[PDB]
RNA sequence: CCAGCCCUAGAACAGGGCACA
RNA sequence: GGGUUUACGACCUCGAUGUUGGAUCAGGACACCCAAAUGGUGCAACCGCUAUUAAAGGUUCGUUUGUUCAACGAUUAAAG
RNA sequence: CUAGCCCAAUACCGGACUAAUCUAUUGAAACAUAGAAGCAAUAAUGUUAAUAUGAGUAACAAGAAGCCUUUCUCCUCGCACACGCUUACAUCAGUAACUAAUAAUAUACUGAUAAUUAACAACCAAUAAACCAAAACAACACUAAAACGUUUAUUAAUUACAUUGUUAACCCAACACAGGAGUGCACCAAGGAAAGAUUAAAAGAAGUAAAAGGAACUCGGCAAACACAAACCCCGCCUGUUUACCAAAAACAUCACCUCUAGCAUUACUAGUAUUAGAGGCAAUGCCUGCCCAGUGACACCAGUUUAACGGCCGCGGUAUUCUGACCGUGCAAAGGUAGCAUAAUCACUUGUUCUCCAAAUAAGGACUUGUAUGAAUGGCCACACGAGGGUUUUACUGUCUCUUACUUCCAAUCAGUGAAAUUAACCUUCCCGUGAAGAGGCGGGAAUAAAAAAAUAAGACGAGAAGACCCUAUGGAGCU
RNA sequence: GUUUAAAAGAACCAACUCAUCUAUGUGGCAAAAUAGUGAGAAGACUUGUAGGUAGAGGUGAAAAGCCUAACGAGCCUGGU
RNA sequence: UAUAGAGAUAGUACCGUAAGGGAAAGAUGAAAGAAUAAAAUAAAAGUAAAAAAAAGCAAAGAUUACCCCUUCUACCUUUU
RNA sequence: ACCAAAGCUAGCUCAACAUACUAAAC
């Protein structure tokens, strides 16, 4: 006659347990970026013209103090890094990570991006189909900057370095029915992104991974979306009455 | 008396799923025209009614507190003003209570 | 066999019932409306109009003076009866009260509950159920039936 | 036609009334 | 010929078919107590005695007794 | 006839195969040959666990409004201690679910944190002597002879603060159970709420009222009543005790009266001593208790004595015209039933006969009385008082009844929440007649027959409940003599 | 409390103790209760605490009663 | 091999005043410091998906066709 | 589709040997 029900679901993580732990927390990348790079306003009329675009380019690469140091670190750290054949492998593991994405291979989705890029771009796509290729590069990869942060706790250096790329691509999501949601596959859209990869340069194995996505602020808005949305209002109380913003 | 036998799951369906015991659909459902809220055509509307009693009780706390009394009733008229008002030349030399919110929308002056 | 009764059996007997609704129109002479069951309040509105007659009948009159003494238990409003609720129907003759049913209670015996209130109270006006306006496709239809029976005389 | 409200109609469901006033 | 009494038999029930009288409600048979239609009488009349047909409807209230019965009181068209 | 694998079965008997396991050798998309067994479940009112039917049925709960804990309507088992339970107590927080037989939330669930502080209570001198003289307002007394104390002498470590019980809405009854519970205070100044919300069907429970009659009802005046009185018998003298849980009595005990058994000392009887103490009978009191020691007991160890010891107290025939038999003959006994009462609580006949009571009586009371089976301490006859004992009358009273009715509350029906029980082979579960393990829903011959709810009545399901308690059987028991 | 020269195994009637009769209840509030009505109520009276008598027995104002909800003889274990 | 094997997760909860009796209850993964957690059965009885339409031990012969037609007195045990 | 279902382990049983037989905590 006496029983009860068990098994109440509860996750109550407390700051006693969470330092009480044996082994550090080994991560192998940071939590954002620190230093952001700023665009000027003017890439999509200097996009237009290649000299006058790669120059500007290669000056930005080669006056800035702080990017030039940032790489002198990296190659003491790390032998054979060469900043001239960097654009092609960064174009290769954007390519293949957009590819595993699509094929949904986990594991090497894993090896190409870090930890933090992969749950912001297989979180909102884990129940849904990607038809996604890679058509045309109307502009090469460049680095646009360099920067690494050393923390003294740890002793460990993380070498960041950002590549501006103007790239054609094919993008085509689906629903978890089998529609169309957001594109077609045969329209060649052209992006402007600002990838920020990470490598971990006390790491003796040390993979270059992407690790973040700027877009600029002034960047074209999005292609609308096929369907339909409404936006409700504030639900209210009886007690209280709605308010006309103006 | 003891039933004989085990009544079988048929009898049983055909027992507790009469349109007798099924529940009826009403269809004297409607909207209310001012909060846009369902209620029945001969019952007063939930939201509506809800606003009503607790201004209602507000009023009626701000004037008990008026009175510091149980048996401290009024003799006379009683007249509630919100921010912004002053008392008529009808509403004078009765009971006045003051309120700090506006005057709500379906509360009228009079 | 109920046939001809008009009184409803209520609490544990016939002074129970009149307890009851004693009680209910102590509050309702109080606070100008209250909300109770909606079989209570429909008993309770003619007792009301009645104590309005009787408040009505004057402050000097030894009957009508029991009648409020021994109806409102509390002796406060007494004095409120004669010199506001009398007073303020004058010109009225049998439209004192206003009951109204309100959705069932929100507890679980969910019972049927009624509204009751005093016309003419410093209150919010309930959600009253207003008709519709002339200017409906079937009213201006009525409004010109109205209209040509009025030329037609 | 049957929401509701009354009933000399009724356990529930049914049934009779709701314009004179 | 019937299966109302007592008996006879021991066929169904002893991992239960609860046993007399009453209260309530009665269903049915007729081998009819009353009521209805007749025959015979040693049927004068009133009362009777038998027999035939008919079962839609009735067939009382009390004292004693646990009583079914039985005795008694008052009646009823009768108290089957 | 055409093909064959070429002739039914209960108890018992025989044979050939065979499911699933383990082992020894094969096999390795799960098998073969052998050897072993905890070797096969449609059935034991079978065991365990889970599920259905009954059944969303029986049943269960929170007074009202409100400014939200403030005022109204009602009923009154409250405070403390002892005993007992141990934190269920207090503050904060949460309740989706678990406890409250439902919610709201919370003294009853969950978690954290706190708490009951000694002056009240517990533990808290011995050794000898003086001590007969009750408590009951105790002045003074009665019988049943009655707890409760000081003083004197010898030793009693001697020096702040020791230890322990301090909450509660509580205990014993499987339960937050209409039950059982010691003591001192008061009857409210303290405790609480009969209704979850409607309607006002039947039936059921409780109450109130009722024309005329007033027991005509019924086994009985049971119950009820505006009555709450007077008498007559039976049985027990009376008060009292008894079958916890179907019998409270006429049963037991009882004062009184009778029998037996004992001449006596350190644990009963008894710290008593025949006017005493045990083992018993019968029942106050009044009149009495008649005969018998033949048998069986007990004293006497054989005679003999004992019945207020166990127990018994007679036939057959004729007689005073015609009915009885004062009387006689004969026989057996230990004596042959005395007084009294008597159709009784007394075998049957019996509803014996008669008088009173009623209009009517197998009722009650008074008489007659062989009761051939009454009867005298296993006691017989009357009497006062007494009895929730068993019967009978007289008024009074009334719904007991003629002959029921009206209205309230709990029930009831609907709505909302929670949610059992006996029972159940499976049912797609009609009626009549017949038949049949001898009373058919299931068979036969006929009639009837859209399907499902809800509310009622109990004729049947040889309805449920309890392996009939009556009867019999058992080479089954047990109590008593 | 009342009546009594009375604390009289007297009387009326409370607390208290029993359980006469009826009606509900009958898997119920309850493995014996509720309501009304009853009997005793200064005594052979009720009752608190603690101890004793233990089953071939105890105790018994004999009902073959009671001895931890089933007693013509408790319950548990073992024989089993 | 968790209704088995010791009663045993334990002589513990719980039931009795006591002696004494005496249980049931475990299942992921290398990692849950992999619960926007991943895969195999979705196979008992009981329900839902999906209440039922004259007639009858509920089936069989069948049939274009679920019933409608025709035929068969549930099973064990105990008994003549 | 719910209710549910399946693990292989905890451990037990019977013997042999055996120090020689009321473990640990006290
Ligand atoms: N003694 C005896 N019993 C028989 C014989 N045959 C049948 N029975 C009994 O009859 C019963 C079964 O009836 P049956 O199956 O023979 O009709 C069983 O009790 C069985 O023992 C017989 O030949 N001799
Ligand atoms: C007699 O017929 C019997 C009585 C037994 S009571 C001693 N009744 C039923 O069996
Ligand atoms: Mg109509
Ligand atoms: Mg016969
Ligand atoms: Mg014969
Ligand atoms: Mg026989
Ligand atoms: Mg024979
Ligand atoms: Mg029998
Ligand atoms: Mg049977
Ligand atoms: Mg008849
Ligand atoms: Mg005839
Ligand atoms: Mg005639
Ligand atoms: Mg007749
Ligand atoms: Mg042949
Ligand atoms: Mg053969
Ligand atoms: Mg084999
Ligand atoms: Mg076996
Ligand atoms: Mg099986
Ligand atoms: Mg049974
Ligand atoms: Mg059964
Ligand atoms: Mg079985
Ligand atoms: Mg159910
Ligand atoms: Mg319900
Ligand atoms: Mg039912
Ligand atoms: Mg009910
Ligand atoms: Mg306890
Ligand atoms: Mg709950
Ligand atoms: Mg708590
Ligand atoms: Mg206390
Ligand atoms: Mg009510
Ligand atoms: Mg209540
Ligand atoms: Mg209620
Ligand atoms: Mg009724
Ligand atoms: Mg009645
Ligand atoms: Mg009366
Ligand atoms: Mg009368
Ligand atoms: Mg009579
Ligand atoms: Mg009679
Ligand atoms: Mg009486
Ligand atoms: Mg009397
Ligand atoms: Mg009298
Ligand atoms: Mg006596
Ligand atoms: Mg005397
Ligand atoms: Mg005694
Ligand atoms: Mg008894
Ligand atoms: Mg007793
Ligand atoms: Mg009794
Ligand atoms: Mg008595
Ligand atoms: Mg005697
Ligand atoms: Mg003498
Ligand atoms: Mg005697
Ligand atoms: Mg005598
Ligand atoms: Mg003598
Ligand atoms: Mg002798
Ligand atoms: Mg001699
Ligand atoms: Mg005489
Ligand atoms: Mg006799
Ligand atoms: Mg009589
Ligand atoms: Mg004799
Ligand atoms: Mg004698
Ligand atoms: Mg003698
Ligand atoms: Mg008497
Ligand atoms: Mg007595
Ligand atoms: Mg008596
Ligand atoms: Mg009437
Ligand atoms: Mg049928
Ligand atoms: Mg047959
Ligand atoms: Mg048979
Ligand atoms: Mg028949
Ligand atoms: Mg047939
Ligand atoms: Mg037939
Ligand atoms: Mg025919
Ligand atoms: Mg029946
Ligand atoms: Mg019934
Ligand atoms: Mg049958
Ligand atoms: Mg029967
Ligand atoms: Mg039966
Ligand atoms: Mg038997
Ligand atoms: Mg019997
Ligand atoms: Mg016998
Ligand atoms: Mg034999
Ligand atoms: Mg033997
Ligand atoms: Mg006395
Ligand atoms: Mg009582
Ligand atoms: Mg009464
Ligand atoms: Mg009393
Ligand atoms: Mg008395
Ligand atoms: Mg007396
Ligand atoms: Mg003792
Ligand atoms: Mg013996
Ligand atoms: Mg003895
Ligand atoms: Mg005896
Ligand atoms: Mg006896
Ligand atoms: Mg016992
Ligand atoms: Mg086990
Ligand atoms: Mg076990
Ligand atoms: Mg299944
Ligand atoms: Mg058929
Ligand atoms: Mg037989
Ligand atoms: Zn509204």
């Amino acid at each position: 006659s006496e029983k009860e029900f068990v098994e109440h679901a509860r996750k109550a993580g407390l700051v006693i347990p969470h330092e009480r732990l044996e082994r550090p927390i080994h991560l192998a990348c940071t939590a954002g970026i620190f230093d952001a790079y700023v665009p000027p306003e003017g890439d999509a009329r200097i996009s237009s013209l290649s000299k006058e675009g790669l120059a500007q380019r290669a000056e930005r690469l080669k006056k800035n103090v702080a990017s030039q140091l940032s790489i002198r670190k990296i190659r003491e750290s790390d032998p054979n890094f060469k900043i001239k054949d960097f654009p092609e492998k960064a174009k290769d593991i954007f390519i293949e990570a957009h590819l595993c994405l699509n094929n949904s291979d986990h594991d090497r989705l894993h090896t190409l991006v870090t930890e933090n890029c992969f749950p912001d771009m297989v979180w909102d796509i884990r129940y849904k189909t990607v038809r996604w290729s890679f058509v045309e590069s109307l502009e090469p990869p460049q680095v646009v900057q360099v920067r690494c942060s050393s923390l003294m706790n740890q002793g460990n250096i993380y070498g960041q370095v950002t590549v501006r790329m103007h790239t054609r691509q094919t993008l085509a999501i689906y629903d978890r029915f089998g529609r169309l949601m957001y594109g077609q596959e045969d329209v060649p859209r052209d992006v402007l992104e600002y990838v920020v990869f990470e490598k971990h340069l006390v790491d003796p194995y040390g993979s270059w991974r992407m690790h973040g996505k700027i877009i600029p602020p002034w960047a074209p808005p999005k292609q609308p979306i096929l369907k339909t949305v409404m936006i409700p209002g504030p639900q209210l109380k009886p007690w209280e009455e709605f308010e006309e913003p103006q | 008396a003891a039933p004989k036998n085990r009544r079988s799951i048929e009898v049983n369906r055909c027992r507790r799923r009469n349109p007798q015991k099924l529940i009826k659909v009403k269809n004297n459902i409607d909207v209310c025209p001012e909060c846009g809220h369902l209620k029945q055509k001969h019952i007063l509307c939930g939201y509506c009614y809800e606003k009503v009693r607790k201004e209602t009780a507000e009023i009626r706390r701000q004037m008990g507190k008026q009175e510091g009394g149980p048996f401290r009733a009024p003799t006379t008229e009683t007249v509630v003003l919100y921010s912004g008002e002053t008392p008529s030349e009808q509403d004078q030399g009765k009971r006045i209570i003051e309120r700090e919110r506006k005057r709500p929308s379906w509360f009228t002056q009079n | 066999i109920s046939h001809g009764r008009v009184f409803r059996r209520l609490g544990l007997g016939p002074e129970s019932r009149i307890h009851l609704l004693q009680n209910l129109l102590t509050g309702l002479v109080r606070h100008e409306r209250i909300e109770a069951s909606w079989a209570r309040v429909d008993e309770l509105r003619g007792y009301a109009e009645k104590l309005i007659d009787y408040g009505k009948l004057g402050d000097t009159n030894e009957r009508a003076m029991r009648m409020a003494d021994f109806w409102l238990t509390e002796k406060d409003l007494i004095p409120k009866l004669f010199q506001v609720l009398a007073p303020r129907f004058q010109g009225q003759n049998g439209g004192y009260t206003r009951m109204l049913q309100i959705p069932n209670r929100n507890e679980q015996d969910r019972a049927k509950m009624a509204v009751i209130e005093y016309k003419g109270n410093c209150l919010p006006p309930l959600p009253l159920p207003r008709r519709d306006s002339n200017l409906t496709l079937l009213n201006q239809l009525l409004q010109g039936l109205r209209q040509d029976q009025e030329a037609s005389s």
